[PDB]
Order: structure tokens, then C-alpha cells, then sequence
């Protein structure tokens, strides 16, 4: 996952 | 916002485009609305050293009269928000100044406590990230839909929590959001439901929402004592 | 509108002009607001054979790019509308199509059994109507300050009531709403409080407008089963 | 007492  | 469509021009006044110095001081951008005229909403994880609030613009790169360029005075990043999992990714920031509500500049209602979205509804996400994995951030901004799925769809998110978290995005699309759409509202009905958080490097829906209800009454105490 | 100012065009993008073709077969005008992409609310004494909306107008005889007329499909009248007494005087509608947001056409967020706002309390009447008693229904969107004021200032008003209804309109002062103006929005702070309803013949202050937050539950069962 |  990647915080956007 | 991926597989999106340009939006009609100031269609949606409460946009707005923040340009953040990150702690380590990094430069950077998200997206986020505004919700009273000196307080808008974004991502715990865009919080930095300052922010700039833009507000009346559609393309961030053509000025025009609407625009009303503000310094946020105070950041309001939740309390319990955890940068290792993501949880609790939800900030709220208070500008130096009241931004004016006039043309290309308006608030946006939040769901209430217990008016949150059940799953199979389709919502509309908006932000000015890229319109691609390895596209540049949006110059205008952009809309797509996306339809909420059920808590079970987001199992592969090791952290993910259905209470305080929203599954979107059908997996067999390409609609969804990315890179730059962070503090971006989900809207279902003109109300924002969620929050764009997370999502997945190669751009594979579904992607994490904070859901905005579970917040409710955090939000109101911070708007009721500032 | 008597004694108001005009509207800075696209300044208020929820104002909504209604053409329509009454049950007896005449030709009239009301004002009304977009609460929600397809429904308008407005005065039930505003219903009739047919109806149509005119949205993105500031001057409604000049034709702009932001204009949109849409039919109406489906009106809904209170149930307890009470055509001589004049109660219970509100009335959604339903579009055939839902509008498009634009920098012309917006929603406007209406009050909630509570938010109600107290006597003295000073708000913006929005209307089409007539400038004064023997003057043209107005062809730009007026605006006129007017306060709210304590129920008994209407007690000429036979059948007035402070629950369901407010009294406004200083009676020492010419500002009021006037024919054309009905179901027209009545604006505290930028929240719709109110519906314009009724007035004097004469056009003396105050008029009463039929009080929203009143009637919230009914217009969510509406704006859930439509 | 008259409906606008």
C-alpha cells in the first residue's frame, strides 16, 4: 500500500 | 484520479489544492475541501512543516480572479492517526484567514454520525493527483465514479478496518484514485462521505477512504472550540 | 423583491425560476432552489399542470452557456398543503434528469430541526418577483435583507403559526418579498431557514415563509424514496 | 393575505  | 473526466469549471468550489513542506522537508501536494470558510479537510499524512491553501481554481497552472491563495494557521492532524498503518488518516486545517464564499469559493456538507453510505452505492471522487501510475499530477481537476464495496473486499490491506475505514473502487476497473488525490472527498448525493487515504503502487482498486462519519464528533468539537 | 439589490451574477447557483401552467390553465412564475441535482423545493401554491425549471440564469432574458431548463416529472405537495388557510405551503420537485453542476448551478444545504435560527436574527430573501407593487417581475435575480421577528408581529395573520411558520420583515421598512418571490429561499448565514409563502396585498412587511426545519423529516422520507 |  502507499499513502496518497 | 484514474480513468476520470476533467471537471466542469469551478463546478465544485469547495476544492482545494494544498502544496505541503513535509516534515523531512520534502516538497509535496494533496487535495482536500473545504468545510467552513477558515477550516478544510484532508489526510493526516499531508501534514508537514507549512501548508498553502489554494482555493477557485480548476487548473492549477492557468491563474484566474477566483483564486484565493491562503496559509493555513493551525493543523488539526486526528489525535490517534498512526503513520506506519495509516489508521486514523484525517486532518483538519485552520486557515490564517476566512476564505470568501464568493464565485469559484463555497463549503461542503459532511456526512452526519449516522448518515454514512452502505455498500453497492457509487460515489464520486475528486482530487488533482495523477491520472496514472507513471502520468504527471492533473493540471485540472478531476471526477470519476466509484462504487463502495463490502469491508471484505479490502481483506488484503493487512491494517484496514471496515468501522473507521471505507472499501472503494470495483477491482475490475481502472477508476480509482492515486498519488496526489490524498484529503480528496468521496461525494455520494453532494455529501462527503470519505476521505481519500491509501492506495495499492500499481493503481489496482479498490483503494482506503476514512470514513468521515466515524469522525463526527472529533470533527465538531474542533469546529465548535476554533 | 421590493427594496433589494441585485444578485452578483452565478453568485448564487442553487436559484432555480419556475414557469407554470396552473391547474385552471393560466401562466405563472415562482422561484425555488436546488437542494439536491434533481429536486427543487418551493411553494406548494406554486403547483400545477405542468412545470418547468430554469437553472444558471442571473437574467433570465439573457440566454447564457450556464442556462439549463428542465422538466419537471414529478411533484411533490405536502400532504397537509391546506390551499385556503395557506399551510404547510412547501412543495419538492422532481426533475426529469439530474442537472449538472457548473459554475452557474449548485445545491444549496437547507436547515435541520434544530439549527432554526432565533428572533432578530437579520436574513436574505432571494427571489424573480415583482421590484414593487406596480412594477415588472424582475428580469435579474434580486436579493433584500429582512430580520426575523417575534411570531405575534403576525398576528394580523389569521391563521399564522410560529411552529410551522416565521414572521419576517421589519413593518416599518418597505424590504420585503412579493408575487413572483414564492418558494423562493430565505438565507441565515448562508443556510436555507425558510420558503417564501405568502404577503400582503399591499406589500407591507412582514410576509411569512414557511419555516424548513419543521418540515425536515418529511423532505428526507422524500429525498430517500425519490 | 395573499400566496406569492
Amino acid at each position: 500500500a502507499a499513502p496518497a | 484520479i484514474i480513468g476520470g473526466t476533467e471537471c466542469r469549471p469551478h463546478a465544485r468550489p469547495y476544492m482545494a489544492y494544498l502544496e505541503i513542506v513535509t516534515p523531512e522537508n520534502h516538497l509535496s501536494a494533496c487535495s482536500g475541501f473545504l468545510i467552513r470558510r477558515n477550516f478544510v479537510m484532508t489526510a493526516a499524512h499531508c501534514a508537514g512543516r507549512s501548508i498553502t491553501v489554494l482555493l477557485g481554481a480548476h487548473n492549477k497552472k492557468v491563474k484566474e480572479d477566483t483564486w484565493q491563495k491562503l496559509e493555513v494557521e493551525k493543523q488539526f492532524p486526528h489525535p490517534k492517526y498512526d503513520d506506519r498503518l495509516v489508521l486514523n488518516d484525517i486532518m483538519l486545517l485552520k486557515l490564517k484567514e476566512k476564505a470568501n464564499l464568493t464565485l469559484g469559493v463555497g463549503t461542503l456538507p459532511i456526512s452526519a454520525k449516522s448518515n454514512s453510505i452502505p455498500p453497492g452505492r457509487v460515489c464520486r471522487a475528486v482530487g488533482w493527483g495523477r491520472t496514472n501510475v507513471n502520468e504527471p499530477p492533473s493540471d485540472t481537476l478531476q471526477e470519476v465514479k466509484m462504487r463502495i464495496l463490502d469491508p471484505q473486499a479490502c481483506k488484503h490491506f493487512e491494517d484496514f478496518h471496515q468501522e473507521p475505514q471505507l472499501c472503494v473502487g470495483n477491482p475490475k476497473k481502472i477508476r480509482n484514485v492515486y498519488k496526489g488525490d490524498s484529503g480528496g472527498p468521496l461525494l455520494c448525493a453532494g455529501i462527503a462521505q470519505g476521505i481519500a487515504s491509501y492506495v495499492l503502487r500499481n493503481a489496482k482498486p479498490p483503494s482506503v477512504f476514512t470514513r468521515i462519519s466515524h469522525y463526527r464528533p472529533w470533527i465538531n468539537k474542533i469546529l465548535r472550540e476554533n
